[PDB]
């Protein structure tokens, strides 16, 4: 039973959130986490 | 240089962590090798 949020018309810290989180290991394409914090997007949605 | 293996994805290409951003910065446009070794503790006390 996993939560998850939708964040439209919004914006975030990413320094805030690197604070708190060791991060072990990414996969992924079509985007990178350097693309993340650089560039805007139309929209996000977070499972976790 | 020294970096533990728990971190071994922050010098993953598209990371966003300050290690990437900051500190060294690898440059692919020449064939690398990064390797994480681990010197074990009976060779390191040999070699000083
Ligand atoms: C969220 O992002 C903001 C920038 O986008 C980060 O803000 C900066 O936070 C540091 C402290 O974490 C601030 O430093 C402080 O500055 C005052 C200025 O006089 C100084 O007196 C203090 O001793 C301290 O050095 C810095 O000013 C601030 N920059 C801003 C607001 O433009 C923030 O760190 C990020 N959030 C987290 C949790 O890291
Ligand atoms: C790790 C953060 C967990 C929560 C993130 C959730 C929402 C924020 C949305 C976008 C920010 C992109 C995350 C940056 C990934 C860093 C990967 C790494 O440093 O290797
Ligand atoms: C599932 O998660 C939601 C989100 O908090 C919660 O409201 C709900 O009670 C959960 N259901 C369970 C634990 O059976």
């Amino acid at each position: 039973n996993y939560s998850r949020r939708v964040f439209t018309n919004c914006n975030y810290n990413l320094t805030k959130l690197l604070s708190l989180v060791e991060v072990d290991e990414f996969v992924c394409d079509k985007t990178t986490p350097e693309s993340l914090a650089t560039g805007c997007y139309s929209s996000l949605v977070v499972d976790w | 240089f020294a970096l533990p293996l728990s971190m071994k994805s922050t010098l993953a290409i598209g990371s966003a962590e300050a290690i990437s951003m900051f500190n060294y910065n690898q440059d692919y446009s020449n064939p690398t090798c990064r390797i994480h070794a681990t010197i074990n503790s009976n060779v390191s006390s040999s070699l000083n």
